[PDB]
RNA sequence: GUGGCCUAUCGAUCCUUUAGUCCCUCGGAAUUUGAGGCUAGAGGUGCCAGAAAAGUUACCACAGGGAUAACUGGCUUGUGG
RNA sequence: UUUACUUAUUCAAUGAAGCGGAGCUGGAAUUCAUUUUCCACGUUCUAGCAUUCAAGGUCCCAUUCGGGGCUGAUCCGGGUU
RNA sequence: GUGAUUUCUGCCCAGUGCUCUGAAUGUCAAAGUGAAGAAAUUCAACCAAGCGCGGGUAAACGGCGGGAGUACUCUCUUAAGGUAGCCAAAUGCCUCGUCAUCUAAUUAGUGACGCGCAUGAAUGGAUUAACGAGAUUCCCACUGUCCCUAUCUAC
RNA sequence: CUUGUGACGGCCCGUGAAAAUCCACAGGAAGGAAUAGUUUUCAUGCCAGGUCGUACUGAUAACCGCAGCAGGUCUCCAAGG
RNA sequence: GAUGGGGAAGCUCCGUUUCAAAGGCCUGAUUUUAUGCAGGCCACCAUCGAAAGGGAAUCCGGUUAAGAUUCCGGAACCUGG
RNA sequence: UGGUGAACUAUGCCUGAAUAGGGUGAAGCCAGAGGAAACUCUGGUGGAGGCUCGUAGCGGUUCUGACGUGCAAAUCGAUCGUCGAAUUUGGGUAUAGGGGCGAAAGACUAAUCGAACCAUCUAGUAGCUGGUUCCUGCCGAAGUUUCCCUCAGGAUAGCAG
RNA sequence: UUGACCUCAAAUCAGGUAGGAGUACCCGCUGAACUUAAGCAUAUCAAUAAGCGGAGGAAAAGAAACCAACCGGGAUUGC
């Protein structure tokens, strides 16, 4: 369902343009927001050992 | 002044004679008379408007044709002299 | 509730354009055969003032190749273009500012204007003054092209679709106030029905959404979903933000 | 001894469901599922003899009411003087 | 899920005029035997002009007043693009 | 949406909306698939969008608190604690607020003050020349508005 | 003074209708003279011009306001101090 | 606002040049002759919509109880043939 | 439910028409002066502006004047706002009722608007108000019980014939 | 070249036919609400009123893909 509207809207783009939307709609700040969660997830496994 | 200084600015019609009835009700700008539906083919007629059919019904004018069909019915359409 | 004035705009009774003194529709020559395999020269005979549009235009006449007689096309004009100027259309024309070179001939960072999307429509893409479309990049196998567009955005069109090489003249008009009611009046008075603009906020609550309250106030948010329905988009429609950014 | 020492401690129709009879019916004739009946309970209406239910109107409307408020008058005089 | 195909369906233009394939004629081209290909394939100092089934060439007619065919203007498929 | 110019437009995305090209079994229709049954049928798996999870957004709707120490600091709470400005203002209940001025005398006016019931920044804040059949106060001129009434003309 | 017009100038993010109709130019189809023509965009001469409206008021009495209503209702001309 | 078309159970709706085989124009040729056959030209594409827009052409004098740029006398002009 | 209205008025379009006399004095330009130059000053010219005083015109602030069974179902008088444009207006034309149009008052849409008018459904319903037509004779009450979205009403028992 | 066939046209071609009216009754489509439920939404009003199409002296239906379960009846319509 997502793979269809890329293909819909979103055919005709380069990275520079796919970067300079994904950072002005904030998605970008999730995906790190969510491998810092990660990098949490490890480190306090780490401090507890 | 929505009433009389008002009244005094009425002096253009929009109705005319129609030409089928002859009533004054025939819109100049619709070029539809709102009595008897001229120029369509049907009549104008409801079955709400029931004393307006019987202002308009047969029987109302001349009858010119219909009043001898009786009688050309009753001598039994017979041709000759 | 009543029929809001935004729904009551479709109808085209009052709101239709005010188009009594406009010159024709501002179309490309069609794209027959000489355009396509050479070119075909033309002559610029007038740039007139067109009613409702912020840019000129020109009266080219081209010579019919089939019949014996003159056409006469409706350009907008781009800037520098000047009365007997001689206008060249086709695939061969030369480089040069006014000709109507189709998008597949021009290299990189060429500035056009009065672009098709499609080969063939007559003109869709930055048409009003000062707008222009840059050549981006080029694409020979699948023959497309890369254009920036006045918006900003980046569009993949054919190869074979035509532009005016230049910028669309009349350039600069809105940076000047129009300082005065009349001349905001006198500036729709020949577009359309669109002015002066009552707020929604102003109205009672059966004329607008945002009308009512004992305070001029919205009440609920202002931004509308795009799955909204008729009468109810009134206000920013399916923004992704708001507010002024810094 | 047919619940709580006595005086309070609780619930119709329709629908669903359970128990009993394993009985009656499915109407051209049978068998088996399914469904419908009979007798006794349960699921609940606290506005508790038991409608399924948010506001606003200073833009307002209708039928009425002195059975009913906002004046005066009348009875009373706490309070006031 | 990706990806062909076109005739259904859909969009657009034109007074449905130059579509596709092949061939000439030039240029590049390296040919490893003879041509593999690829580009072209009448117009750019100038606010003139461009029309009479087209002049010329050629073959007929029955010469005369002229008339017709081919070429000029390459073939093939009738898919308007 | 706000409403010339000038000067600025502080903090908050927790809520309600709006918006993502994120991530993907939680919710999860019809059709389709599988099992059981003699079949009606029952049960499961799978399961689109949207919800749910994760971000953004206040010139979107809106919001801008308490307890101690000595304006400032610490602590609690919260999404953040009213910033710049302004004020008994058309917004202040108490209130005829307090001080000054204006007058013989002022619940009026103006200038200040501010723990402001309940001021405040495009819900726009502050300022502002010119303009106004807008609202309010004072002064000069002027007068039957008044002391206090009288007289004349036409109808 | 009223009015017509000419040449100008200012203004605009406003640059301020269309068609019937008439004329000219380019072009050279065709027709053409010598005992004769060719021309009726030169002059004169001949015939016909159908249909419907046509009076009057246009307002403190002819229109609209229940009316002979101090109301309303478009426009042209405009003497002397 | 018809037609060609396309919707609508339908009264009817859309659209005005649209996915139409959409017509008439002059020269003449023939002088059984009527107007076909010799030809050649052209593709708008119904129609309605202004008594203030555009637009062929008339003035003076006289005349009635009541009409006149309309009648009478004189003097012009335009269109069609 | 089905029809009729933009002759008033709201708005857009098309085509026409109308608007004394003054005041202020914008760009552009000319002459003189000064300056070393940038450029400044003085005197003219010119005639700009959704400028201003003020007629016709358009409107309607106050007297809360007149009138208020009127001249008038909105008028009259004085005082006023505005008066070259976002001006005023004729005719043609377009938009029609949960619809139009609105510089926004729920305003206007034929003296009708917080949903026009006409006819029909329709003799709509009303626990609510009003009325309900001759005489005499005999008998003769109740405002209490129980239940009801019951409290201005019913059912039921009682009282009465 | 000529003659067929198929399909599609044009004629002020030869001859015809349709429209509109009426509409009490008839055959269809479309389709409410007032009202009742002592409120009201399913229901009711009502497969009605209004609207539209189409006939006749009647129309429609009609000679069983019927009713039955009996010792079976026998087109339709109406009481
Ligand atoms: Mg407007
Ligand atoms: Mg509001
Ligand atoms: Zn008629």
């Amino acid at each position: 369902g997502k793979l269809k509207k890329i293909q819909k809207k979103y055919a005709d783009q380069d990275e520079t343009e796919r970067l300079l939307r994904l950072e002005a709609l904030g998605t970008l700040k999730g995906i790190e927001k969510q491998q810092q969660r990660k990098k949490e997830e490890i480190m306090k496994r780490e401090v507890r050992e | 002044g929505k009433g009389t200084p008002s009244f005094g600015k009425r002096h253009n019609k929009s109705h005319t004679l129609c030409n089928r009835c002859g009533r004054r009700s025939f819109h100049v700008q619709k070029k539809t008379c709102s009595s008897c539906g001229y120029p369509a083919a049907k009549t104008r007629s409801y079955n709400w408007g029931a004393k307006a059919k019987r202002r308009h019904t047969t029987g109302t004018g001349r009858m010119r044709y219909l009043k001898h069909v009786s009688r050309r019915f009753k001598n039994g359409f017979q041709t000759g002299s | 509730g009543r029929v809001i004035r935004n729904q009551r705009k479709g109808a085209g009774s009052i709101f239709t354009s005010h188009t009594r003194l406009r010159q024709g529709a501002a179309k490309l020559r069609t794209l027959d055969y000489a355009e396509r395999h050479g070119y075909i020269r033309g002559i610029v005979k007038q740039i007139v003032h067109d009613s409702g549009r912020g840019a000129p235009l020109a009266k080219v006449v081209f010579r019919d190749p089939y019949k014996y007689r003159l056409r006469e096309e409706i350009f907008i004009a781009n800037e520098g273009v000047h009365t007997g100027q001689f206008i060249y259309a086709g695939k061969k024309a030369s480089l040069n500012v006014g000709n109507v070179l189709p998008l597949g001939s021009v290299p990189e960072g060429t500035i056009v204007s009065n672009v098709e999307e499609k080969p063939g429509d007559r003109g869709a893409l930055a048409r009003a003054s000062g707008n222009y479309v840059i050549i981006i990049g080029h694409n020979p196998d699948e023959n497309k092209t890369r254009v920036r567009l006045p918006s900003g955005a980046k569009k993949v069109i054919s190869s074979d679709a035509r532009g005016v090489i230049g910028v669309i003249a009349g350039g600069g008009r809105v940076d000047k106030p129009l300082l005065k009611a009349g001349r905001a009046f006198h500036k729709y008075r020949l577009k359309r029905n669109s002015w002066p603009k009552t707020r929604g906020v102003a109205m009672n609550p059966v004329d607008h959404p945002h009308g009512g309250g004992n305070h001029q106030h919205i009440g609920k948010a202002s931004t509308i979903s795009r799955g909204a329905v008729s009468g109810q988009k009134a206000g920013l429609i399916a923004a992704r933000r708001t507010g002024l950014l810094r």
